């Protein structure tokens, strides 16, 4: 499950 | 026209996107913190009232990050001494103000290490969850009626949720719902006994000379899942010498038969609720509304109010059943589910008749229902220019499905083609977030004139600073695979030219129900690597990714790790023939699912990849939580789907590690993807003859989002593609 | 061709070695392919024990053997277990020589903690989930000792881990008596002991990871407490209770907290106990005779002797063991002179007073045999090198008749000598380690011949011819007025026109000596001969076996001098001819590791990379026995400030200037995994970028067979590229 | 501190 995708 | 879109105007964000939150407190106002005080904004002419003043923030602990106003508007929460716990779940201490006063409440204050708190949708009565067991706090500047006394810590959760049902199954840590007038108090109670325990380290500060270690009931897969109870407080019994009232609503037997989950609550009317239950396969969910009988007080279900959901093909929805949007009386609901051709949409169901009427049809999906009203609809989705990376506001006519329109597609259709919007409490109103792919423009707009009103945030400001820099150029596109046509997206380098060959860099998600397509604004760390660094970075949603339809979505059912993996190696395959692209220098790299993904193309013998970062990689399905494994791969039984739970791990693939780079990042403080997964993988690594590299990141969850860690994983990360592409 | 990595990691060429196994005074045991052989010194012939192919039915296979004194039975320990560095349990039988079968009937427990015959005869003594037995027949039963015994809470006749490790070095708390009348045991109690917690992944068929508590006492933290008993396993039958009595420490060491050293037994009446204080420089023998009156070992004010240090510390690591006559009124003990020079002093035993008959500028390694007539022991007195080792043989009427039994036998091809006297030193057979290779020799004490001598390691000198092999140069430089030690594997060929990269191999902990003249196939000769890179190795402010001045100059201040006087070491041998002053690294493990991550963080420019292993991170994170005996407590009374003015987490914004591998097994129970993983929590917290390698449920050696090949690999690729060779 | 296994 994906990280908190702060890109 | 020089400067470049360095490594540190990423890990420092010298570029900031602007936003503007805001909440409605009623059908025509809302709140807006304007440098650093709270303004009562008004939607209809823009005129702003100072709802609280700044500097008013003193002698409340350290500090104050988040406010929570009364409904009645007549009292306001703060609070303050955050702590973190999972994704959502977190302590806190919490004051009250008194705003007609404008004082503090002294007597009766919220107990130190709060879990949850609530105020009631109307008036300002207090709910809130303290060691495990549920309050109320009728006034606040009285004293509470504790309601639940079971409460065990890692036992009995009543009010908040278990790890497990916080991280698949709610997305949220609260376990409570008050109802319309407030009248009932639902709640849930979750036993998390027989659970069995992850256990890892945490170190803490320098000082500490003996590290804690932390206990989680964790349910791996095809292990011991918690229990769950549902219950319904009535409110009104609630004296200090008298008993708790209340009922116990059940899953119909259907569900009940065996294991289940809670997956969802909806408060239909102050006598009517809306439980969905769903077995722990999850390709079967039921709805129960239930209406609160006046004699007995009961929550009586029937026959008639139940309608089923299946999926013969994977599981119910996308990561679980949608909710159900109900009418404002109640004898109706649209929810959004799967018809015969494999698309989400919305279907009108009676709520006392079996059978439902879609509403929407066509190859696209329907993301999601934003608010619904007696004439109008309003939904979200993909469907205009039929690009699935797109999503736009739709509102459609009840009585006449044929009228239907698009709020957002030609507003600004080439700066904005992602769309988000949170409506007024009666949907007179609506505030239209653009997301990208170009920069973000935060629009309040009226239900009637469909107008610009006033741009809340148009980040004219990042503007500015961003046309004297050089910045790339995403190529969303697509390529042909198994007779059909998936999404791509390449992040380009600026002045691009098609001749010289570039190398390669694959960022993966590759999850079921995923998203790496997308005309989305984000200031990526891929954004660095083409703007700075010359690679190409793409993005591929293959076999497994969604709101492309069931057919593709449900492909990898029983088979994590397969279709997915062998999709993006194809995908990059045909990346590798246009004639910019350096074959003998492409890279991969992924976080969860993509470190999954990655290590799993980099174990295939693919011979397209040379270096690979994972970060937090799950290598062995077994070793995740059961809500989420059991969804897509099934139970690790001999008689279900063990066989491929056995060739789905990436320690078996470890032999054909050595024909490439590996980067193992991972965090010793994982609650999600623990160490464990990395850490077998190394074991398997080091007993086969794989050299590797690896970073640990001490008391780092599955972000490593800690500031000066965030920096390190990303300079640690550059180096090893730079030194792979000899750059 | 070279001596390759892959030579190394294989090890492709052997080194033979001849293990003994003296039973009486003239007779000894050996091992030949699968087959227990006895040899009679006295002449060379040799009569067979057990045949070959007689190995079945056992588990697995063997792993040990252990011949009742008697001979009339034999063990066969099999279902090895490692714990900790001597700890593990295991499944024995027993086997009649004389019946030519195996006993059946009441057998021994399988896990099996700890196992021993008696001096004479086969009392056989075990212990057993914490609780000591005796078996004194092989067919009969177990006749229980202790029924205290509770994991990770009480310990009867083994050791706990700090005792097995920085105290007795070994799982072994059992001592019987010369004639097999007394079990003397020790109980350990590490019930208020705080609980150090790491977690254990083991194979992939374990959905979840255990974790495992050890009973841990960092600095600073409470202590085991200890009990000395003597068992009289004359009076014991199953219908009657077990006698014992507990010896108290003296007065002058129960006062506060206390260690237990060592146990050595005089006579069959006069038990020799050794009681230490916790800050180590308070060192007292009691020597307690028993009386049949009362059936009590009382101990006068007579039989007492003190052993301090204000220099430092008492003795080497432990306190030095007393080596007691047969008459039993006078031992031997190895004590430091009032110059700081440790030699053999001569105690009578109920006499305080000393008389050294030993003295120089060298230092007595440790006594190995004691006649009538004569004594041995072993010194560096030899050509006046620290790094040496050979065996004299001092006359206790006259202490100007020493003679080196070993010295000059090959004085280029054994400078490193080890022994094994007889029973009753009637033969004695020596160990030559280095600097040529190994030489295992048989002598006799009254001819002085050389027999028949076993080894002489023939595979590995013919093999080595076919291969480049590097160069050992020993030599002294000046540092501070005094002459430290060093060393240096120069590569095959070597030319000082060239200049060549350097590889400060580091430990210099407390008595070390990494300048000796032992023959190692190590990986440094991987490094000179394949890559051509200078691994040198010093010795300098810190080590022992050179004056108590140097041992005891580092003391109460670690992470200093023996840092310090390292940066300097290499600065001298970078102002030789052939040492790129670019090219320089620091490598280490343990005390190598910490004092590898200070030198790193010292800022002095001469090292660019460095790989450590295990390395101490902070001193309040290792365990009291040791940390306690060098940096004293960390209290703000005692040694606070230098506790704190010595973690490499201070030295962290100079590790921005050069590279740092830090490697570390996570199923450390020694150096913990949380230093390594704390110090790196600091480097991410500056800035610094490092590499890292943690290796899976690997302990402090990181010593599986697939992780040994993949921590030098690794290192190798960290080394060879900062080095920029191909 | 304490050294590997012996060497
Ligand atoms: C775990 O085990 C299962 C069971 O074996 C395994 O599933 C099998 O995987 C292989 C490899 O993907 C499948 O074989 C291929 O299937 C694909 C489509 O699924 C086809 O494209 C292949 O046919 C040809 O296609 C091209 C011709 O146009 C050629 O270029 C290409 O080279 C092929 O020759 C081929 O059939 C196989 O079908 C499945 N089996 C099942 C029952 O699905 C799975 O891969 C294993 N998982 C892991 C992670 O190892
Ligand atoms: C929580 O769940 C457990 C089982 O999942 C319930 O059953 C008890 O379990 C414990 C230990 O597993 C036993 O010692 C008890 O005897 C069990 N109960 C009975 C009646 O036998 C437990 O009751 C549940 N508790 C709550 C508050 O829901
Ligand atoms: C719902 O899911 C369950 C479990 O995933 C399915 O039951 C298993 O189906 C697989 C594949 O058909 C079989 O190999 C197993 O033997 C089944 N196990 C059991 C216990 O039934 C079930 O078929 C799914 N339901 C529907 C309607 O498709
Ligand atoms: C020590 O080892 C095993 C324990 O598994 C025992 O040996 C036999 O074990 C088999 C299981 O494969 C059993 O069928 C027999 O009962 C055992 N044989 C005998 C002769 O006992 C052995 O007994 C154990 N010894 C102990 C516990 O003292
Ligand atoms: C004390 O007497 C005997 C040992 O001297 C104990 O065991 C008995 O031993 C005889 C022969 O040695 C056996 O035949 C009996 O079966 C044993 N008796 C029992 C009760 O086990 C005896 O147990 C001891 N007495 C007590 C009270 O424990
Ligand atoms: C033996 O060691 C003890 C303990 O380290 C020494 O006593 C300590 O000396 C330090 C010197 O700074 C003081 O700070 C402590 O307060 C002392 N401890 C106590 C309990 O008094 C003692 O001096 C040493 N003895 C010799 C002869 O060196
Ligand atoms: C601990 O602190 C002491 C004093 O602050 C340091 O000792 C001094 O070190 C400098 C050079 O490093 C010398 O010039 C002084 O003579 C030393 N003083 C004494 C009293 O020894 C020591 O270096 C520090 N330990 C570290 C940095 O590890
Ligand atoms: C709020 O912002 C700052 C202090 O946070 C200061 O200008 C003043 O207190 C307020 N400004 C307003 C109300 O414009
Ligand atoms: C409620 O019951 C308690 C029982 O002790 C009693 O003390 C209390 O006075 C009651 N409440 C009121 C308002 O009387
Ligand atoms: C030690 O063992 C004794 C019995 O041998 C017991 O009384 C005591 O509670 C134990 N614990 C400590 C800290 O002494």
């Amino acid at each position: 499950i994906l990280a908190p995708p702060e890109r | 026209s020089r400067r470049t879109y360095t490594l540190t105007d990423y890990l420092k964000s010298t570029f900031r996107v602007k936003f503007y939150t805001l909440q409605w407190i009623s059908d025509h106002e809302y709140l807006y913190k304007q440098e650093n005080n709270i303004l009562l904004f008004n939607a209809e002419y823009g005129n702003s009232s100072i709802f609280l003043e700044n500097s008013t923030f003193d002698e409340l602990g350290y500090s104050t990050n988040d406010y929570s106003v009364s409904p009645d508007r007549q009292f306001i929460l703060f609070e303050y001494n955050y702590v973190k716990q999972w994704r959502h779940s977190y302590t806190a201490s919490y004051d009250i103000y008194d705003l007609n006063k404008r004082q503090l409440i002294t007597e009766e204050r919220i107990p130190n290490n709060t879990q949850w708190i609530t105020w009631s949708p109307v008036g300002h009565k207090l709910a809130y969850v303290w060691n495990n067991d549920i309050y109320v706090k009728n006034e606040p500047n009285l004293s509470s009626q504790r309601i639940t006394w079971t409460g065990k810590e890692n036992v009995i959760y009543n009010g908040v949720t278990d790890w497990v049902y916080e991280e698949e199954v709610f997305s949220a840590y609260s376990a409570l719902w008050w109802s319309p007038n407030g009248t009932f108090l639902a709640y849930a109670q979750f036993n998390d006994t027989e659970v069995p325990l992850i256990e890892y380290s945490f170190y803490s500060d320098e000082s500490l000379q003996y590290p804690k270690t932390v206990r989680i009931p964790y349910p791996k897969a095809g292990a011991e899942n918690p229990t769950v109870k549902f219950f319904v407080v009535d409110t009104r019994t609630l004296s200090p010498n008298a008993s708790v009232t209340s009922y116990q609503i059940v899953p119909p037997a259907s569900v009940l038969i065996g294991d289940h989950y809670l997956c969802g609550v909806t408060w239909v009317t102050e006598e009517r609720i809306s439980l969905q239950w769903i077995r722990r396969a999850q390709n079967y969910s039921i709805i129960d509304i239930c209406d609160y009988d006046e004699s007995t007080g009961r929550w009586i279900s029937s026959v008639a109010r139940q309608h089923i959901e299946i999926s013969t093909t994977g599981w119910v929805g996308r990561f679980r059943p949608a909710e159900p949007h109900f009418t404002s009386d109640g004898n109706s609901f649209y929810k959004i589910i799967s018809n015969e051709e494999g698309y989400k949409h919305i279907c009108h169901f009676q709520t006392d008749k079996s059978n439902c009427t879609f509403i929407t049809k066509g190859a696209w999906e329907v993301i999601g229902i934003e608010a619904l009203t007696s004439d109008y609809l309003y939904y979200i989705s993909n469907e205009h220019k039929g690009m699935p990376g797109g999503r736009n506001l739709y509102r459609i006519q009840l009585n006449d499905y044929t009228k239907v329109t698009c709020l957002s597609c030609e507003l600004n259709p080439e700066r904005c083609q992602y769309y988000s919007a949170s409506f007024s409490n009666k949907a007179k109103y609506y505030q239209l977030r653009c997301f990208g792919p170009g920069l973000p423009l935060y629009t309040l707009h009226s239900s009637s004139s469909d107008k610009e009103l006033r741009v809340l945030e148009d980040n004219s400001a990042l503007d500015k600073m961003l046309q004297d820099v050089q910045m790339p150029s995403k190529k969303l596109d697509v390529i042909n695979l198994h007779g059909t046509k998936f999404w791509y997206q390449m992040i380009l380098p600026p002045h691009f030219d098609k001749s010289k060959k570039y190398p390669l860099l694959i960022e993966v998600y590759a999850g079921p129900c995923s998203q790496k397509v997308d005309t989305v604004f984000r200031l990526s760390w891929a954004t660095y690597l083409a703007s700075t660094e010359n690679i190409i970075v793409a993005s591929f949603d293959g076999r497994g990714s969604g709101y492309q339809g069931d057919k593709i979505m449900h492909a990898i059912n029983r088979r994590l790790g397969t279709f997915e993996v062998e999709d993006q190696i194809e995908a990059t395959r045909q990346f590798s023939k246009m004639g910019f692209v350096d074959d003998k220098r492409i890279a991969i790299w992924g976080w969860s699912y993509g470190g999954y993904v990655t290590s799993m193309v980099l174990g295939a013998g693919s011979g397209v990849f040379k270096c690979g970062i994972a970060v937090a990689p799950v290598s062995k399905w077994e070793y995740y939580d059961s809500v989420y494994t059991e969804r897509y791969m099934g139970l690790p039984t001999p008689e279900d789907n063990l066989d491929y739970y056995r060739n789905s791990t990436v320690m078996s693939r470890a032999e054909n590690f050595k024909q490439v780079e590996y980067l193992l990042i991972h965090g010793t403080a994982d609650d999600n993807v623990h160490f464990q997964q990395s850490a077998q993988l190394s074991k398997a690594l080091v007993d086969a003859g794989v050299d590797f590299q690896t970073m640990w990141y001490t008391d780092e969850d599955h972000g490593i989002a800690s500031n000066m860690a965030h920096q390190h994983i990303y300079t640690h990360m550059s180096h090893f593609l730079k030194q792979c592409f000899s750059l």
